[PDB]
């Protein structure tokens, strides 16, 4: 029973999860640089997290 | 010398079947289960027998990881309580154990929880009214002192908050003794009144105190939320018989002692009546409500909060507790959703003490009138919802001002209610509450507005608020003219 | 003639749920009954067979 | 070393419930206790005592392989009472009530204790706040609080709790983990996939961190429906001894009762009203008694109860639905006439209360809702009337409407974007526009800063655009001397930026295209915001 | 060697809370200190003045709330969680020292315009904080309005001319 | 007597608990048999018997104004008529309370007196006619 | 191996209890008298243990001219019925029997009646819309493909209609195979089906065949009408798990399942719930439900019909089945009085679909 018990635990197929991702917390000289287009930038990072 | 043992045949739910060889004890003896094996003292108490060797019987602590065959032992004696002056102060249970971490109790004298009735010769009917302060009770309802009430009325009406406010206006005025009787109620309600006794210095225990607290509630088993208000009265009856002094009562709530037993009937195998309850219930109830009642050494003035469920006043629950009060206080969801409270309708609830004689004939037919007045009324509801205002008589339109005035001007805010109001409660006195009434009866207080009158005390605040509201009514005035003047 | 119309329906359908209320209530006491029949034991019913 | 005790066989076996038969005459079994059954010589059928007879049989629940089950099975016994694994592990688990964990794509708690005493338990003094105005304002819902969702089907009961259980998740990322405020998602009876659509929309929102979820479907053993919530409020305790917050979700507890109706008449328990055994009011009052906020002593700890009960026909005169209207605190009454009448979340507040009131809102909500208290108590009398006086009209008839429209939501609403949209009803700064346009408007002040956009910036400091005004607020409040000044200069900015800018040109379509494209845009505002 | 304190239910209550403040001031992550709350006020000991401020202490001085990171950290909000705790709930009032530490943050972290609220906060109280804090922000707050950061972008960029359900983000 | 529909709990009770069959409102069968059993023994007895004769004033309350309920048909199929007050009567200043079209006596006339037989029979003429009046006139 | 005997023991309408004095097998097997003693076979299935040496077991067929001392036969097993390709273009009984007098059925693996639900892992709730043609059906209820919906409605109204339109819709353009459940409806409508499907080539013999027919009708006895929806699964599971295709199930009607389980647990001596039901009402219709759910491996799209006695909702039966759909459909007398067909009451009805997420936002 231990061992089904331990092979029903295991998802091969899957991907074990990453480690948790902190704030981003961007710098002002960043922002300077690019006002209005962070914003646009970070959506799409989590568009290609995502599908990509 | 010693006592008897029996041992267990059968636990359904909190009902136990009890074997007794030698012979079986009286009904309502209570009879001990040792804590060794369930880890608490598992009281149990006798209703009824089944054979000449065998009893079943309830249980007010939960009967968990209880065996068969266990001993169960024959105290020889019901459920003693304790009684005295060191019962004040203090929380108790059913079996008079202190639940608060207070220490022990002091006790010369422990009575029993069953005691019969008082017989007719020692009752004692005295007419003398009893100030509540609250404006709607003072003049339909005035209740006795001595006497019975009854706070009855659905969910979301306002009859704990009556009891609240009754407290706090009469027990501490109150030179006697004080009793509370949690009986299903909340488990909040009691930390909210302990912590009010207490910060009103009722409960004042380095002092004296002069209020009791005992509290069974919804978490409790059947077998306890049934034997609550006979532990009350065990604490009340001391204070009346013995000490002579006069004592309250108040109990939220008796429905719940009843269902108490519903829930328990069928496990008694007694064949249920109608909607669902014992057969015995008036009986029972009965046998509890005689108890509570003035006699020649003292008065009980007891009040009583009922759920009357699905707001439907024939059930038999509350039926039955008609016959055993004095002051049939009524509460309602249509005066509590239209923003008066305490939501009475002073139609469908009648006092004993209003008589002729028995009060001030002033008190009387003003309040006559007033119950004459609402039912015209509700028959012009009846009509202005369905013609208009317009087919009515001036003289007509008059009264339906008035009633319209007396109807909001009943309202009243309490100091409890602070919370919700947001608004301190007003004391409103006797005589006081004729003056306003009357006046407005006769037209004496026509120009008046109507809102004026909404949720304050007497006529003097009236005028207050008057005045303020045409105060506020010109600076929506003017200001609309330096609207229009700026723009 | 329409308020009448409703009226008829109004006290049909009062009474028809005033009697299904009826036998309703009914039924629970006889099902609470017929319970504890089948709570109740038979007994022995000893005697001479020979 | 561990040799199991056997007290008898199975004698009958009836769907989820069965019959022991015992071995001997001096054994003797406890009431309420585990069993075990031997199904196989491997695994194991949990089972509880519900019955004790005379004949020494016992009535038992089944809570897992009954399948299994045969006539004749060797019947062994734990002597203890039903327990649970318990701890911060299981927090972003789903979980069968007997603690099996459901798999997707040292520690043990009691099922049934004792509650809290009467002196175990401080009153109510903090809030929860479900994101919803009316329950903020109106109903404020504390901890330690009971508050029953009342309403037929499909109206919103389960989102207003799981708006709820999204709502505090953005908090409890800022504050401390003490005064973050799990939560419990019970659902008994439900269907499978509707567990599972919970579960993914709390893994989107990353509400699944403090979240635990007991399920108990349809096709699962009615005991095991029947002990669900207590599995739940069993999670519950430790945090509450912990000191620690925690939030219950009881879903449909009407499903609870037919599964103990179920137990109680297959087992031969007499029945009752609407064919329950009788005791199903002590039923869901050991469920309820067990909330509380707890005293200093204990922690200070707290669990915040949302039962929810399924209605048909919008009656309050059922039996389960009394029973609990009984317990609660408050309700929470949704009215399918007004969900079908087009307002979502349909609260119905003549019916909807709550017996705390004012001390568990805040400082800054206690305000603005006696305020509304006020503003709806004069409403109610007059919205009856089809508005004749359109220029006439008073001005309850006007910030009411408005205030309606803003009761009008999807998600859950952050604090500090709730009452600046309601402190502009009750003062009348939204009263130029019309009732259509009340939640653009809210869109525009919450999210599109107008006077940081046009210039207009003389406030210091307020501006929605930050966010963590909203701790400041609940401390100092709107009604305070270095806040309420900003706050009117920027609402009347706004209203003057928008009823200049923006009301004008809406004012000014006619065409059929450009409506409809308007039309839908209020219809987001109303979602989103 | 102090007035003895007491619950709300009259109850004696314990002030022996020194051994407790150390296990703050020892920690690393700023969480564990609301533990150290927890598991005092489980003792019978209920936090005091000094107790809180220590926690306000460990919170402004230590990195991260918990060992891994956790999204919306926000080092000011649980500070200001710590008073409504303080104020409301517990009774207890803070001090000069309480809003220090709660300015220093506002200071490290750049927000400007709450500094404000807070200068004004605590003179509306009594309390007057210290001028090398009142200067950082007025710096912070001129270096954002001559680098144009006085605002974020997004809200100074127009607005869609043409109502549009996808335009304005919704 | 005051009054009969306690005593009918009563015998519910009885009835129940010895575990006669129930049947309408929990009640047996022979409840209506229970008050024959009393009133029937009311009676103006003959000449041969003393002249004798035993009133009846049984009370029975009603809730919400029911007349359909078990005990109150009963005891109205066997009174020699019936006697109904009303509560939004008595509210209006009316009392005793009565509904004279609820109200009736079959024994009309035949124990009222020679000098009220004229009287009362002039009264029922003009109450007859005061409501076909008074129910259709307006408020005002 | 010898296989087991048991004797009969008692009978009270379709119920039967049986003395098996090894043991008893477990609940769900199986148990069959020869045809020679009856007339006819009869398959029993054990529902209840009563004592050990005891079985109580429902019939299919009638119990006529059944005695108490007659020999039963322990199959093994739970009622097995056939699965496949095979299953397509025929009609079939409780037992899986084939009824349309064609052939034999050229089955490989039969398959039990009674089978646990799926697990949560494998459900997969995608919401697309069902465009079924009919104009309520869109607006208010859309349909969910996958999805479960309810034709509730009282004896006249127009649920039977509803479902011949929606097969003339969706079955044929389904490119699924097709289940047909008929519980406790007309006999005479088994009859217009399987010509009106013959006639459209659904159910061609020569050919292949989309559609599966199964026919517990109303003269069965309620132990066939109270385990043939479980037969109709059984068929339809085989697709959605084995082949991984998409479903159609036709249920006509749930109200006769449950009526069916009502009558039996009045026999089997269970104490009723109100108004007259079996206390195991919402278990006996979850386990049925729960079965009923697109994995990922397939996706079944069910049309349940509903019955309302007396016009009642808070009927228990219909009562318990709104909780487990995603689009009740409610319809009316006085609407189809009214002259309007389909009868809706769109007011009472409701869908899970109908948000902006899923379908259009103007739709919505
Ligand atoms: N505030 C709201 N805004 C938009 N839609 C809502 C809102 N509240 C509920 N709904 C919608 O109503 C439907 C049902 O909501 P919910 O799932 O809470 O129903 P329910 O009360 O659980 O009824 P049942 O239990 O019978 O499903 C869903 O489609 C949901 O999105
Ligand atoms: N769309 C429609 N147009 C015209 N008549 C209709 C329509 N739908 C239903 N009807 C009529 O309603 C009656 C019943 O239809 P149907 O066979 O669906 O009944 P049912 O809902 O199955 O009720 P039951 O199962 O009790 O017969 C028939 O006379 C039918 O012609
Ligand atoms: N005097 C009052 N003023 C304002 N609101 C009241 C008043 N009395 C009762 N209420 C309202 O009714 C609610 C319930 O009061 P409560 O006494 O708990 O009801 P019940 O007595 O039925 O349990 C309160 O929470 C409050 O909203
Ligand atoms: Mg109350
Ligand atoms: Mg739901
Ligand atoms: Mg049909």
């Amino acid at each position: 029973a231990l061992a089904k018990a331990s092979a029903a635990q295991v998802d091969w197929t899957s991907l074990p999860a990453a480690p948790p991702r902190p704030s981003p917390s961007a710098p002002d000289t960043l922002i300077r640089l690019l006002g209005s287009v962070v914003d646009d930038l970070a959506d799409a990072d989590k568009v290609e997290q995502k599908y990509g | 010398d010693v006592k008897q043992v029996g041992y267990v045949q059968q636990i359904i739910g909190a009902v136990v079947d009890v074997t007794f060889t030698d012979s079986v004890p009286p009904v309502l003896t209570a009879l001990t289960v040792d804590a060794k094996e369930t880890g608490t003292l598992l009281t149990m108490e006798i209703v009824q027998h089944l054979d000449t060797k065998t009893a079943r019987c309830i249980c007010m602590s939960s009967t968990d990881m209880l065996r068969l065959r266990t001993p169960v032992v024959n105290t020889g004696s019901q459920i003693t309580v304790p009684v005295g002056e060191a019962t004040l102060g203090r929380i108790f249970n059913v079996m008079g154990d202190a639940i608060d971490q207070r220490g022990p109790v002091k006790n010369k004298v422990r009575w029993p929880i069953h005691r019969k009735a008082p017989t007719l010769a020692e009752q004692s009917g005295k007419d003398e009214v009893l100030v509540t302060g609250i404006k709607v009770i003072d003049l339909i309802l005035p209740y006795c002192k001595g006497g019975k009430i009854g706070l009855f009325g659905g969910a979301g009406v306002g009859k704990t908050v009556i009891i609240m406010e009754l407290i706090n206006n009469v027990a501490k005025g109150h030179g006697g003794y004080s009793v509370f009787a949690g009986v299903g109620e909340r488990t909040r309600e009691g930390t909210d009144l302990y912590l009010e006794m207490m910060g009103s210095k009722v409960i004042d225990l380095q002092g004296d105190s002069k209020c009791v607290l005992v509290y069974g509630q919804m978490n409790e088993p059947p077998g306890a939320r049934a034997r609550v208000a006979q532990t009350a009265l065990t604490m009340a009856e001391y204070f009346r018989d013995e000490a002579g002094q006069d004592v309250l009562l108040f109990v939220d709530n008796v429905f719940r002692f009843t269902q108490a037993n519903s829930e328990v009937s069928a496990l008694l195998g007694r064949i249920p009546a109608a909607v669902g309850y014992q057969p015995t219930l008036a009986e029972d109830l009965g046998m509890l409500q005689e108890r509570i009642t003035s006699t020649v050494k003292g008065s009980i003035t007891s009040v009583q909060a009922v759920y009357v469920p699905a707001d439907d006043i024939t059930d038999p629950a509350p039926a039955t507790t008609f016959s055993h009060l004095d002051a049939t206080t009524v509460l309602s969801r249509s005066v509590a959703e239209a923003g008066i409270y305490p939501a009475v309708e002073p139609l469908e609830c009648a006092s004993r003490i209003m008589d002729p004689d028995a009060i001030d004939v002033n008190h009387y037919n003003v309040a006559m009138d007033i119950v004459e007045m609402l039912t015209k009324y509700k028959e012009l509801q009846d009509i202005i919802a369905v013609l208009g205002i317009d087919e009515l008589s001036e003289e007509d339109k008059l009264i339906v001002d008035r009633a319209r005035k007396v109807a909001k001007f009943m309202s009243q805010p309490f100091a409890v209610a602070e919370v919700f109001t947001g608004m301190k409660g007003y004391y409103v006195q006797l005589e006081d509450c004729v003056s306003d009434f009357g006046s407005l009866l006769m037209g004496q207080c026509d120009n008046i507005p109507e809102m004026a009158f909404y949720m304050v005390g007497g006529l003097d605040s009236v005028k207050e608020k008057a005045a303020k509201m045409a105060a506020e009514a010109a600076a929506m005035r003017e200001r609309a003219r330096k609207a229009a003047e700026a723009k | 003639g329409n308020i009448t119309g409703l009226m008829q329906l109004a006290d049909y359908t009062y009474n028809k749920t005033r009697k299904e209320l009826i036998t309703a209530e009914l039924l629970e006491i006889i099902g609470t009954m017929t319970a504890m029949h089948a709570g109740k034991k038979v007994g022995l019913k000893k005697t001479e067979f020979w | 070393l561990e040799a199991k005790q056997k007290i008898g066989f199975v004698h009958g076996i009836d769907g989820t419930i069965a019959t022991i038969a015992p071995a001997a005459s001096k054994v003797t079994v406890p009431y309420n206790t585990v069993l075990e059954i031997a199904v196989s010589a491997t695994n194991i059928a949990n089972a509880l005592v519900f019955n004790l007879e005379k004949d020494g049989s016992i009535g038992v629940i089944l809570l897992d392989n009954i399948s299994e089950v045969r006539s004749g099975q060797d019947v062994y016994a734990t002597g203890s009472l039903l327990k649970i694994p318990v701890g911060f592990h299981m927090l972003g688990k789903i979980i069968n009530p007997l603690g099996k964990e459901i798999p997707t794509g040292t520690k043990l708690g009691l099922v049934e204790e004792m509650a809290p005493n009467i002196v175990s338990r401080q009153p109510v003094n903090y809030n929860l706040l479900t994101g919803y105005k009316v329950i903020d304002t109106l109903i404020p819902v504390g901890r330690g609080q009971r508050e029953l969702i009342l309403g037929d089907r499909q109206t919103g009961k389960t989102s207003i709790a799981l708006s709820t259980i999204l709502n505090q998740t953005k908090v409890n990322n800022e504050i401390l983990s003490k005064n973050n405020v799990l939560s419990v998602y019970v659902s008994i009876g439900q269907r499978c996939s509707n567990v599972a659509r919970i579960h993914r929309l709390l893994t989107e929102y990353d509400a699944m961190k403090y979240c635990t979820i007991v399920a108990a479907t349809a096709a699962d053993p009615a005991g095991l429906q029947y002990l669900a919530p207590y599995a739940g409020t069993t999670l519950g305790e430790e945090f509450r001894n912990s000191g620690r917050h925690i939030l219950l979700v009881y879903d449909d507890l009407s499903k609870q009762a037919v599964s103990y109706r179920q137990i109680s008449l297959l087992l031969r328990r007499p029945p009752g009203r609407e064919a329950y055994p009788g005791d199903v009011f002590y039923l869901h009052s050991r469920l309820l008694e067990r909330s509380a906020m707890m005293s200093p002593q204990k922690g200070s700890g707290s669990l915040t109860s949302l039962p929810i009960v399924e209605t048909l026909s919008n009656d309050v005169t059922a039996y389960i639905v009394t029973n609990v209207i009984s317990i609660t605190d408050g309700q929470i009454y949704l009215d399918a006439k007004l969900f079908t009448g087009g307002q979502r979340p349909a609260v119905n507040i003549g019916l909807s209360v709550s017996r705390v009131g004012s001390s568990a809102q805040n400082k800054a909500m206690k305000k603005v809702g006696g305020a509304l208290k006020m503003l709806m108590g004069e409403y109610r009398k007059m919205a009856g009337e089809q508005t004749s006086g359109s220029q006439n009209v008073s001005p309850v008839m006007i910030r009411g409407a408005r205030c309606l429209q803003l009761f009008n939501q999807k998600g859950p609403s952050y604090f500090m974007d709730a009452i600046v949209a309601l402190y502009a009803v009750t003062n009348g700064y939204m009263d130029d526009v019309k009732l259509q346009y009340s939640k653009f408007y809210e869109f525009l002040l919450l999210n599109k800063d107008l006077p940081v956009l046009y210039g207009q910036v003389n406030n210091k400091y307020f501006y929605m655009y930050n966010k963590n005004l909203n701790y400041f607020i609940r401390y100092f409040g709107l009604n305070h001397e270095i806040l309420e000044p900003e706050l009117k200069k920027y609402i009347e900015i706004h209203t003057n930026l928008f009823l200049d800018n923006y009301q004008s040109r809406m004012n000014e379509l006619k065409s059929d295209e450009d409506l409809v494209q308007l039309k839908n845009l209020l219809y987001a505002c109303k979602r989103t915001v | 060697a102090g007035g003895k304190r007491y619950d709300l239910f009259g109850y004696e209550v314990s002030v022996a809370t020194g051994p407790f403040i150390e296990e703050i001031k020892k920690a690393q992550f700023y969480d564990d200190a609301g533990e150290v709350i927890v598991k005092m006020n489980l003792a019978n000991t209920p936090p005091d003045l000094q107790t809180y401020n220590a926690v306000l202490e460990r919170i402004l001085n230590c990195k991260s709330k918990r060992s891994q990171p956790v999204k919306g950290e926000n080092k000011f909000a649980a500070m200001m969680d710590i008073l409504e705790e303080m104020d409301a709930r517990s009774g207890i009032k803070p001090n000069a020292e309480s809003w220090g530490y709660v300015l220093k943050e506002l200071v490290q972290a750049g927000d400007f315009r709450l500094g404000w609220v807070c200068i004004a906060g605590m003179k509306s109280l009594g309390i007057t904080p210290d001028q090398a804090l009142v200067d950082a922000n007025e710096a912070n707050a001129a270096k954002a309005k001559a680098a144009g950061t006085d605002f974020p972008a997004y809200l100074k960029k127009a607005a869609p001319e043409s109502f549009d359900t996808k335009a304005w983000g919704i």
